[PDB]
């Protein structure tokens, strides 16, 4: 068998150069509010977020106006609070801005979160930080804001199949068979996701 | 052919000449072509009626349950066929299509009553 | 309060005396090789500065540190070394510039240090600079401090000495800043200033909508600022003492002038504030009559009452200084560990 | 927002002050003639110096030159290159530049008082151990490979001249000038590698110590260079 070396050499060199001089956070997050197109990509923005990108600002721009980017300060998911009335927030624990940014308007930061007043015991990370959809809540109006408070039949064919099965078995079992649904954790769309799973250019 | 990632998916394969489709529900990878290779030929469907008028379809219940327990996603037309069968829940888009057709038919009958 | 203002310990405690040019060259090399650097270098630099252009070098290197791989630290004692180095050598233009573009430099003074700064402003007797600076403190959102009395003095004096009829930016800045000092729940002055701030915010909403209320200002989104004002006045009339000032007349003027004859953020079921204006004004007249039926002198000038605040001001200055000395000594305790931490590198070398 | 202003101040006292420097073409040649000729050509080149700046440089400095040529795109010609030597005296004084581009080595001889040259610029200012660097022809091309797009390396206004103490590798022996001899008194080349102990011992045959030990041939310059300083200051202030 003939081995090949230049292929692995090029793989190594490309990985090294990528990790070395990949485009920067702010560089690839920048947007021109007039044309609504990200530089380095030439892609247009979605119509639903055109207005948000025109009017509203970004999370790090909100956080740059207060010391230490406001550890423990009240920032809420505007999308969550428009999709539902209940309060939802982010117990931001760690923060790191990008040094190449001029206004320090980009970076990575996260901590514990809460959905519908349901806290979790893990400092898991944010979802969609770089959007123009972020709203900061002051230290006043905090407690009033953070205040918060069977089964289904089977399909007809499936239940008929089970009826015939247990009739062949010999037990009548007059009860209609059902499954559990309170166990099923049907989660809303907007429950966040992990960043390490999704890649980056 | 080892595909990058992908997943098992039961979907429709097309057979027969033009203007005579014959669908085949069959398990395969997400990345395979339409009539590409498969794993197990599960069931069939004919969208045209027979001499009696019936439209035929065959489903392999135990094997389909085995494949779902192993893990395989469903395509919208085949899961719609399953919902029509009743082994599977009915489709919300089908409900909406029926409701829209009924709204349109009521509107047309109203327009006809206005014209007459 | 010269004792509260000046302090010889800070200027005669732990001075380094390294070469300014050598520290400049070191920082330049480190920031040209763009590797991260500790705050010890900047601290020693600032402690060694004794000149105007040296403070300017510090400004440039602080900009570089903001744009350096690590800037979140921003140690309070380092920024206070900088603040002293600036204000003792009298660079008020530079101080104000940094403080206004904090996002460009990221200075974040604590309560006692900022109170020293504003006392120096009092001594030099300037008004517009202190006004802009208290707007920047409103941006900071730091008011759980004994400097709350100074902020109240400043705002209550400058809103009266303003002499500016129409200015939307400045009027929103006021209507937003007048709330935070009064949140300490102290007296008529406190909650009536809260009420007047609610009125100002409602006016700003009615005149330019709710967008600017929250876009570049951290505020709450409930459009019923007039409803909240009515609620406050109602609970006050129901309940203590109410030493009142005639800014209720300004509130009346605003309400009447607004009652006088694109993205939709408002909800459909909820009415339009334009159509609430009438019942707003009717309930406002109602609460006015209720208050005058229920304290109603309306002659005690609000800024004149802030000199009576100077007594408990001098009282709380005690624990203010105490906490300041605590912070100084604990800085000195935990900081010496970092000096030997830098010596660890030379020991390993 | 406006951008901040860069500021740097390093004030080590006995480093900043450098005193004077003369060009190698104001001084005349050993030959005999009336100093009136020198005075006239000097005042002419100074009346031209009032216009043209000729930024100070040395051999081994990288210079960029723009010249007005009658036939060219825009009738202007740009050229960047390493300075190999400064030759001639008076108005005819020239400097040589060299650069390898597209694998091929070009050299120019610029007259620094011609009017068709538009301006001079010092991208880098250095001094080599060898006063004349014509051995770069036989040297490897990578030593003379300098890019045109490189911007000027800004130097402090008053500092000593940087001298890069280095050595150079060379093409194999089939040369043109036979650089190994001692009459050239050059050191940048690496003949320890480029040739053998036997060949260097054979080359030291031509060693002539009486050249440098002799004392009647050299040319004392203090007098005439002082006079030149005087005349330069006079014509400048006038
Ligand atoms: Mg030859």
């Amino acid at each position: 068998v003939r081995p090949r070396l230049i292929a692995e050499l090029a793989r190594r060199v490309r990985a090294l150069r990528e990790q070395l001089n990949r485009p920067r956070d702010s560089q690839l997050y920048a947007v021109d509010y007039e044309t609504l197109t990200r530089p380095f990509s030439g892609r247009r923005l979605p119509v639903r977020a055109w207005a948000d990108v025109r009017r509203e600002s970004r999370l790090l721009q909100l956080l740059g106006r207060l010391p230490l980017f406001g550890l423990g300060r009240l920032v809420t998911r505007k999308s969550w609070l428009w999709q539902h009335d209940e309060p939802c927030y982010w117990r931001l624990t760690r923060v790191r801005p990008d040094y190449t940014a001029q206004n320090l308007d980009h970076g990575k930061a996260w901590g514990i979160l809460t959905f519908k007043g349901k806290t979790e015991s893990e400092a898991r990370e944010i979802e969609h930080v770089m959007y123009h959809d972020w709203r900061l809540v002051p230290k006043h109006e905090e407690e009033a804001f953070t205040a918060f408070t069977a089964s289904v039949p089977y399909p007809p064919l499936l239940r008929a199949m089970i009826i015939a099965e247990r009739q062949k078995n010999g037990d009548t079992s007059t009860e209609e068979p059902m499954l559990n649904v309170q166990r099923i954790r049907m989660e809303p769309w907007d429950y966040p996701a992990k960043q390490e799973d999704k890649g980056r250019a | 052919k080892a595909y990058r990632g992908g997943h098992l998916t039961i979907r429709l394969a097309l057979g027969g000449c033009t203007n005579r489709p014959f669908y085949r529900i069959v398990a395969a990878h997400n990345k395979c072509p339409r009539d590409g290779r498969f794993v197990e030929q599960l069931g069939s469907y004919d969208p045209l009626p027979n001499s009696h008028g019936e439209k035929l379809v065959a489903l392999n219940l135990d094997r389909i349950r085995h494949w779902i327990g192993c893990g395989a996603h469903l395509s919208k037309p085949m899961e719609k066929l399953l919902g029509l069968a009743g082994f599977f829940p009915l489709h919300p888009m089908m409900i909406t299509n029926a409701e829209r057709l009924r709204r349109k038919r009521a509107r047309e009958v109203l327009l006809a009553s206005q014209k007459t | 309060s010269s004792a509260y203002v000046d302090s010889h310990k800070w200027e005669a405690r732990e001075k380094e005396h390294y070469c300014l040019a050598d520290l400049a060259s070191l920082m330049d090399k480190t920031f040209e090789r763009k590797l991260p650097v500790s705050s010890l270098t900047i601290s020693r630099l600032i402690d060694n500065i004794s000149s105007r252009e040296e403070i300017d070098h510090a400004e440039y290197y602080l900009y570089k540190f903001r744009h350096s791989p690590n800037c979140w630290y921003l140690r309070n004692w380092t920024i206070h070394t900088w603040i002293r180095q600036c204000l003792k050598y009298d660079a008020q233009d530079k101080a104000l510039y940094t403080l206004v573009n904090k996002v460009q430099y990221g200075i974040f003074p604590d309560n006692f240090t900022f109170n020293l700064l504003m006392d120096s402003f009092i001594k030099k007797e300037n008004y517009k600079d202190a006004l802009s600076v208290v707007f920047e403190v409103m941006m900071q959102e730091a008011f759980e401090v004994p400097s709350t009395q100074l902020l109240s003095l400043y705002v209550l004096f400058h809103c009266l000495a303003k002499k500016t009829d129409f200015s939307w930016e400045e009027e929103r800045n006021f209507g937003a800043s007048l709330l935070l000092p009064g949140l300490k729940q102290k007296n008529s002055v406190g909650f009536s200033s809260q009420l007047y701030g609610y009125a100002l915010l409602g006016k700003v909403e009615l005149q330019q909508g709710l967008r600017a209320v929250y876009h570049n200002m951290p505020l709450i989104w409930k459009p019923g600022y007039l409803d909240r004002a009515l609620q406050v006045m109602e609970k006050v009339a129901a309940s203590p003492e109410d030493i009142k000032l005639c800014r209720e007349a300004l509130d009346v003027l605003g309400a009447v002038l607004k009652a006088l004859t694109k993205l939709v953020e408002q909800l459909d079921i909820e009415e339009t504030e334009q159509s609430k204006l009438p019942q707003y004004l009717e309930r406002f007249k109602a609460l006015h009559s209720k208050l005058q039926a229920l304290k109603i002198e309306s002659e005690g000038l609000l800024s004149l009452t802030t000199q009576l605040v100077k007594e408990k001001l001098s009282t709380c200055e005690a624990e203010d200084i105490a906490t300041y000395e605590q912070n100084l000594q604990q800085w000195h305790l935990d900081l010496v560990q970092l000096i030997q931490r830098e010596q660890q590198q030379r020991e390993q070398a | 927002q406006p951008p901040p202003k860069p500021v740097i101040v390093d004030k080590h006292r006995p480093v900043e002050p450098e005193r004077r420097f003369l060009s190698p073409e104001f001084i005349p040649r050993r030959g005999r003639t009336d100093p009136l000729k020198f005075q006239i050509e000097r005042k002419d080149m100074l009346e031209r110096r009032k216009v043209l700046h000729i930024p100070e440089f040395y051999v081994g400095s990288i210079l960029r030159v723009t010249t007005a040529d009658p036939y060219a795109s825009g009738k202007i010609s740009q050229f960047l290159g390493i300075c190999i030597q400064r030759s001639g005296r008076g108005l005819g004084a020239t400097f040589i530049l060299r650069n390898v581009i597209e694998g091929q080595g070009v050299e120019i001889c610029f007259e620094l008082y011609n009017p068709r040259v538009q301006e001079i610029q010092v991208v880098k200012l250095e001094k080599r151990l060898d006063d004349s660097l014509l051995y770069l022809r036989d040297a490897l091309p990578e030593y003379s490979t300098f890019d045109v797009n490189m911007k000027p390396v800004v130097q402090e206004p008053n500092q000593k001249v940087p001298v890069n103490e280095l050595k150079v590798k060379m093409k194999p022996k089939p040369w043109s000038k036979r650089w190994e001899r001692p009459n050239f008194n050059i050191k940048g080349i690496r003949f320890d590698l480029c040739l053998t102990e036997q060949q260097m011992k054979e080359a030291q045959k031509w060693n002539q110590p009486w050249l440098e030990f002799d004392m009647m041939r050299e040319y004392d310059t203090s007098k005439i260079e002082a006079a030149i300083w005087k005349e330069i200051e006079a014509s400048k202030r006038s």
